[PDB]
């Protein structure tokens, strides 16, 4: 449950940080 | 995993940039 | 901006895809 | 996806297409 | 309640669609 | 305190999921 | 998009209304 | 609410109107 | 780790609440 | 601190308005 | 709206600045 | 910052300028 809310902020960061380069999300 | 790595300990922007394509 | 949408896009994908995970590109 | 879902709002269905 | 239900155990999109009007 | 941050992601999901149908939020 | 605003609208309502809860419709 | 607060930015006050 | 996700929602609130007045964030 | 104050106990909009400039 | 960007701006600043903290003004 | 980063998208670099 903590991990799920965390995952949400992970992809948000990955979005800013990866940018044009893009990314894949896997748990 | 991203979750395994970054939801237990706080990851830096640099450590996150690794999971980028 | 279109960048703003991308932010909302991944959140959605995040809730929709789940354990399956997903991919984002521009 | 940007093309698809950032001009017209995509349904939960259309997004689900983008899952891995 | 939504909170009671979905902040203890992770709710699916389907279980959330119930609290819609 | 966990419940409060969680509630925040709840309404966000409810927003995507409910859509035109709309929703009510109560804790 | 206007859909993007709705997302920001509910977050706000979420912080403003609190225990009182709130309603969102389009 | 969309009409109100998505064309011009609504104050904490105007939003509070929308609470249940 | 909880504190980090929390900080994220803090600045978001501070943003809505502070508005034109603005703010400084420090942990 | 903001964190110290508001990540342990839930802060009201009023208590947050203090950290504004 | 431009207000929407501000919301995304601070989140970014939040991830970029970190412990250093940051300042936001309009 | 609004002027800078809300008309054209700012890099992680340009934002870092705004840290305290
Ligand atoms: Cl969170
Ligand atoms: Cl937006
Ligand atoms: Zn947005
Ligand atoms: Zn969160």
């Amino acid at each position: 449950v903590n991990q799920h809310l965390c995952g949400s902020h992970l992809v948000e960061a990955l979005y800013l940080v990866c940018g044009e380069r893009g990314f894949f999300y896997t748990p | 995993g991203i979750v395994e790595q970054c939801c237990t300990s706080i990851c830096s922007l640099y450590q996150l940039e690794n999971y980028c394509n």
